[PDB]
């Protein structure tokens, strides 16, 4: 069930394509 | 669209080709302010509005 998103303003870039590990950095955009 | 309701479209995240538009040989007017139209391909911006 998807009840999160209830808007549509200006958009920008959109991309579509044991244990798990992830790392998230954010630099210079 | 009409003049009082001029439409807008943003373009980004792609590879433009200004020379083809330059060499279409069909447009009547082409005025670019502040930039060299023949050197437009050798430039890189963040987003364009049509
Ligand atoms: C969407 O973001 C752009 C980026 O600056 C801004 O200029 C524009 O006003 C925004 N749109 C709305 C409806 O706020």
């Amino acid at each position: 069930e998807f009840r999160v998103y209830s808007s549509a303003n200006n958009c920008t870039f959109e991309y579509v394509s044991n244990l798990r590990e992830f790392v998230f950095k954010n630099i210079d955009g | 669209a009409s003049v009082y309701a001029w439409n807008r479209k943003r373009i980004s995240n792609c590879v433009a080709d200004y020379s083809v538009l330059y060499n279409s040989a069909s447009f009547s007017t082409f005025k670019c302010y502040g930039v060299s139209p023949t050197k437009l391909n050798d430039l890189c911006f963040t987003n364009v509005y049509a």
